């Protein structure tokens, strides 16, 4: 199968949120995935910042490929760093998946109570993300 | 209405003028409100009205974000743009229309600065969220005018990518 | 004393014929796949930078089919060293060197000569400007290596990628945390603590 990992990064490099869909097993190793990739999102970011200074493309499909960890970047106008990291490729899912992530993010970013670079606990957003994952990633 | 927004904004200014003691911190509070506006409008208009595609380069983003923000705020782009050689950090964005005068303005004795700073606050929000930390001053020179002090790392960064 | 230096003088006067016999061997060499190899092993101490680049050149036409590119790696080690020593720092010889190191590890199992090449290629690419290049091949040497060795190459990759530009400013720290326990298992205890301390420093810098 494919592994599933989403991350949300504030402008101030704050990891706002992270979402998972992989078949549940060895939860300690899934947390290892989390920090592995959250700290991979570190050089990925130190890289993708100049990459975004190069191209203002819709979405930076590939930033690094660790030969088992894959870096896909959809950076926002507010520079919100977004990365999907997976052991397997699925480009068509990920492109418009980051699209729909961005969309529901706009929806839940409008609310005045949110302030820049802040974790968002809205389980409505959780189920919106889950529906997207079942649409564009999971089967 | 026009006048409902003018009224709600008069209550803005008055709430500040209440729980704020002196003018410059009142302008600071206006600037905070402006940051609040920008913080979400910029992400909105990345897609719908900005060709859905990101733009990074300085002057293009300056002018185009100027225009798109003004179209979806008042539908009136800023009348001119000056970027000053004598200080490459010093750019001026100037709009003859003050957002303030929806209600025509304040006493002309106590507060030299006005909503002009609150609009400057929205400006600062969008710039710094695009990737352009900057400080903005509102001056009553040639009507409502502004001046932007970009970020040093940013100023070096684009000064370097002046070429490809 | 003066008498000790008189013996010193006589010793260096007896070294004149020795280096002149080496000069005669160099002359015999400059006048095959093993002839080119020996020639290289020669000006390896005569300072012939042009002939060092010609050694790798002839070794590419001598080991074209021959799977003994370990002597081609040796000739390229001299070529890259002599290039940066003179100041030419040829990026051509730099890339060829990797073609006789990491790319030669895919051909034959001469990892000894491959690691020799990568070692000096790191220093010559560090004096150049491609410090991320050394780091990327040190990561391509980390997966193999061993335990203490793998951690050492990860620590080299860490600083190398960070030196050129911000790229790897906290992932370098994240991977020296894994290299830290790698050193602890076999990694030098001094290296373990100092790379852990390095990681913690940039962790506080980037707390988020």
């Amino acid at each position: 199968m494919s592994t599933y990992y989403f991350v949300i990064v504030g402008q101030n490099d704050n990891p706002i949120y992270e979402k998972e869909f992989s078949t549940v097993n060895k939860e300690l190793r899934k947390e290892d995935h989390r920090h592995l990739t959250q700290f991979i999102a570190h050089a990925a970011l130190d890289l993708v910042d100049e990459h975004k200074w190069k191209t203002a493309n819709m979405q930076l499909k590939s930033i690094d490929r660790f030969n088992q960890w894959f870096v896909s970047a959809f950076i926002t106008a507010s520079q919100i760093r977004f990365i999907i990291v997976h052991d397997n490729k699925n480009d068509e899912g990920i492109k418009n998946f980051f699209n729909e992530m961005y969309d529901t993010y706009i929806k839940n970013s409008m609310n005045a109570f949110y302030r820049i670079n802040t974790p968002i606990k809205s389980p409505m957003f959780e189920k919106k993300s889950e529906i997207f994952g079942r649409k564009y990633l999971l089967s | 209405s026009q006048s409902i927004v003018a009224l709600l904004f008069s209550e803005i200014v008055q709430y500040s003028q209440s729980r704020v003691f002196t003018v410059p911190e009142l302008q600071t509070r206006l600037h905070d409100l402006g940051q609040d506006v920008g913080t979400r409008i910029i992400d909105l208009y990345f897609v719908r009205e900005r060709s859905s595609k990101r733009e990074t380069k300085l002057t293009q983003m300056l002018l185009f974000v100027k225009t798109t923000v003004w179209k979806n705020l008042f539908g009136k782009e800023a009348e001119k743009l000056e970027h000053a050689n004598d200080d490459e950090r010093t750019y001026y964005i100037i709009e003859k229309e003050p957002l303030v005068n929806t209600f025509i303005s304040v006493p002309k004795d106590k507060g030299s600065l006005n909503c002009a700073n609150f609009t400057a606050g929205i400006v600062e929000a969008v710039l710094t969220n695009c990737g352009f930390p900057c400080k903005v001053t509102a001056h009553w020179h040639k009507g409502t005018t502004y001046m932007v002090k970009f970020e040093d790392f940013v100023i070096a960064r684009d000064k370097q990518m002046e070429e490809k | 004393d003066n008498l000790r230096h008189f013996v010193q003088d006589y010793a260096v006067r007896a070294l004149i014929p020795y280096i002149e016999h080496l000069v005669a061997i160099l002359a015999e060499g400059v006048t095959a796949e093993l002839q080119t190899r020996k020639l290289g092993d020669l000006y390896f101490m005569f300072g012939h930078y042009n002939l060092a680049f010609q050694s790798y050149h002839q070794a590419k036409r001598d080991f074209n089919a021959d799977s003994a590119w370990q002597y081609y790696a040796g000739a390229l080690e001299m070529a890259a060293l002599s290039a940066f020593m003179l100041g030419t720092a040829q990026r051509k010889t730099y890339d060829y060197m990797e073609d006789a190191i990491v790319c030669y590890l895919t051909v034959c199992k001469l990892q000894q000569f491959a690691t020799r090449a990568t070692l000096l290629s790191m220093e010559c690419l560090k004096t150049a400007r491609l410090y991320s290049e050394v780091a990327k091949q040190l990561i391509r040497m980390t997966n193999e290596e061993s335990d203490l060795r793998s951690a050492l190459l990860l620590e080299q990759a860490a600083y190398c990628f960070l030196v050129t530009q911000p790229p790897m400013h906290r992932k370098y720290a994240f991977h020296i945390v894994l290299a830290g326990n790698r050193y602890s298992r076999a990694g030098q205890r001094k290296h373990a603590y100092r790379c852990y301390r390095q990681a913690y420093q940039v962790f506080q810098k980037r707390e988020w």
